[PDB]
């Protein structure tokens, strides 16, 4: 499974 | 030899996600009101929906967003959430200016990175309604009676959104508020 960390998705933002 | 993908791959999400947005218009009906926006697989393309799009608190009254999994229309009456049923956050007239916001992202981000673990496929997907008594946020799941499923998703959302642990949230099944007399639908399980 693909599973993300907040933070990491929060990296992308900008 | 090829290039490395890490260079320049979109990072892939675990599912295909559909954003749908309702339009308080009642010369329409309920259904007819709520139309998708688009749908997005990697990390990358959800924040370039997010990031063009109103906030929450910013929305007219009356009006949801809507994300849920590709496939899975975003109304009880469909298969996979018929039998099932939502974790409700209720919202004060005060939260919209302090909670409104983080606390949709962050249901976005429980959705999309697949915070729920074992229990990732019982969730359906996640709604958010702005309304002038107070706004509501839910995540809807497939099944009111796999209970460990609810119980883990419950409690986990509530940690992530960081409620206290005196605020009681709710879950309550579809069929129930579809069927029941008077105006409160009993929770099936608290948090
Ligand atoms: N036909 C249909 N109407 C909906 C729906 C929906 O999924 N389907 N939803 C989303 C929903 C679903 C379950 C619990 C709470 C909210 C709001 N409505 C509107 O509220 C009314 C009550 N219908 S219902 O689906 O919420 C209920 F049957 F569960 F009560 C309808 O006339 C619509 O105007």
């Amino acid at each position: 499974k693909k599973r993300y960390d907040r933070e990491f998705l929060l990296g992308f933002q900008f | 030899e090829v290039a490395n993908p890490e260079h320049y791959i979109k990072h892939p999400l675990q599912n295909r996600w559909a954003l749908w947005f309702f339009k308080n218009d009642k010369s329409k009906t309920w259904q007819a009101n709520l139309r998708l926006i688009s749908k997005f697989d990697t990390v990358e393309d959800f924040w370039a929906l997010y990031n063009h799009i109103q906030l929450s608190s910013n929305l007219m009254p009356g009006c949801d967003y809507s994300l849920f999994k590709d496939g899975i229309e975003p109304m009880w009456e469909d298969e996979k959430n018929k039998r099932g049923g939502r974790w409700l956050i209720t919202l004060n007239k005060q939260q919209r200016r302090s909670d409104l916001d983080r606390f949709w992202l962050e249901t976005l981000l429980c959705l999309i990175g697949e915070s729920f673990d074992d229990y990732s496929d019982d969730v359906c997907g996640a709604v958010v309604n702005v309304r002038a008594k107070g706004d509501k946020i839910a995540i809807w799941t497939t099944e009111c009676e796999n209970r460990e499923a609810v119980t883990h998703i419950g409690r986990v959302y509530k940690e992530r959104l960081g409620l206290p642990p005196k605020i009681v949230i709710g879950y309550q099944s579809h069929a129930d508020t579809a069927t029941k007399s008077g105006s409160t639908t009993k929770n099936r399980f608290v948090v």
